[PDB]
């Protein structure tokens, strides 16, 4: 699980970084 | 020795409160905006805590996270994450007063050089990370 902790930290850093690096918008589009 | 200082080391030392905000170079002051935005973006999702007691745990745990972060892809977005995480492990050492902040910065420094810096240079280098900060 210590290795798991390491892997989750790295999972967050990756996805936050990729959303910035690409144009990744939220999925939810609320339309009035 | 200054492409790593201006992109990586500088922001860390600022985060550690070792160094003031206007001690940063103009370049450093521009890219710090995206790093701060990153740090608060990350805080919003997860609280990271450390239990480091010695130089040994720093090397393995840091390498664990950052290698896994670049196992698959490298991009400037993951570079921010590398810098931010490097700064938060360093701040832990600061607050804990175990006098190992310099080890974290050395460890991050060496990793960036041997593993990332050839990719950075291959992809627009300093100027590109700047461009990224503005977008």
């Amino acid at each position: 699980s210590q290795e798991a902790v390491i892997r989750d930290i790295a999972r967050h850093l990756a996805r936050i970084g990729d959303r910035m690096e690409y144009g990744i918008r939220p999925g939810l589009v609320d339309s009035l | 020795h200054n492409i790593i200082n201006e992109i990586l080391v500088g922001y860390i030392k600022y985060y550690i409160n070792d160094i003031s905000e206007h001690e940063l170079s103009p370049y450093q002051q521009q890219i710090k905006k995206i790093l701060t935005y990153y740090d608060e973006c990350l805080n919003k999702q997860v609280t990271i805590t450390f239990s480091l007691t010695s130089v040994q745990e720093i090397k393995t745990q840091f390498t664990g996270v950052v290698t896994e972060l670049f196992k698959d892809l490298i991009n400037w977005g993951r570079i921010c994450g590398f810098i931010v995480f490097s700064a938060k492990m360093a701040k832990y050492c600061k607050d804990a007063n175990n006098h190992l902040e310099s080890t974290v910065i050395t460890t991050a420094y060496n990793f960036m050089k041997h593993n990332l810096l050839p990719w950075m240079i291959s992809h627009g280098g300093q100027e590109e990370f700047l461009a990224f900060s503005l977008h």
